[PDB]
């Protein structure tokens, strides 16, 4: 999953260009479009994300480099997390969880099956429990 | 299978930065 | 297709947040491991799009609120550029829509259907006739 | 329709950005 060996022709880099400026182009107007509310949650996750990446490194660095070793599908990593977040209410495994699956993201080159594993995990992350922690921390 | 023990690492590390946040400045924790 | 319409709960703010984390998170660290080329690529269409977007503000605007006022599928936006591009070999067609296809994007809150879209138009913008331009200039 | 409309005024915008380059200057033009 080296960046080098999906960029080999010409058309390659172009298109990867062109995909780039879609994106950022979008993601920067939807920031300037968001409410304070939406930008204080943004920060606080990012806080508490940089955190964890902080306080267990080792911890998060061997979780990146198991997923490297094994094939699996969005579906079963999501219904793992599912479970997990059923039966503990911590706000720290919500904060791991957001750091693995955007790691997980920074490692896939496929765009679509990208968003849609950082859409369905955002779905699974975001219960009830996390949104009563991020706005008591906010 | 691996899934599982990733995800039960998840937890591991969740649960040890709850711990170590000083009680009551979280409600919840 | 305003932005405070889909932030209703505290949910929708805070799935926002995650998700915005996600992408752009991903989005940083992959311009991060980009190759110089494809870097000065991204810098092209960059200023190029700014020239059409500038010096075409008027028209640009239109075909926004055309858009606007019709409901029409990704499939069929795509149909039609490709037959744009299949009889006009020129550069500024290629930079507007992708121009186009950008604020589309702004403007949609669907972030699988945007990516989806993305993705397909940039193969269809992307042909041998975009790749020559752009070799050639950069 | 109005998809056909827009793509169409997409071609004319680009073709009148290509005409008001300097001829020579972008091989292809």
């Amino acid at each position: 999953t080296n960046i080098l060996d999906y960029l080999s022709t010409e058309r390659d880099h172009v298109m990867m260009a062109v995909q780039y400026y879609m994106s950022k182009q979008r993601l920067d107007d939807l920031y300037r479009q968001l409410p304070t509310k939406t930008r204080s949650y943004i920060d606080i996750i990012n806080m508490y994300c940089d955190k964890v990446n902080n306080d267990y490194n080792r911890d998060m660095n061997i979780m990146y480099d198991m997923a490297s070793t094994e094939s699996f599908t969005v579906y079963d990593i999501n219904n793992e997390v599912n479970t997990m977040l059923l039966d503990n209410k911590g706000l720290g495994v919500r904060l791991a969880t957001i750091s693995f699956i955007t790691e997980l993201g920074k490692r896939c080159m496929n765009p679509v099956e990208t968003i849609k594993m950082f859409t369905l995990l955002s779905h699974t992350i975001c219960d009830d429990c996390f949104i009563d922690y991020i706005t008591d921390i906010s | 299978d691996i899934i599982r023990n990733i995800a039960r690492h998840l937890a591991q590390v969740g649960d040890s930065m709850d711990r170590s946040i000083p009680p009551g400045l979280v409600n919840g924790l």
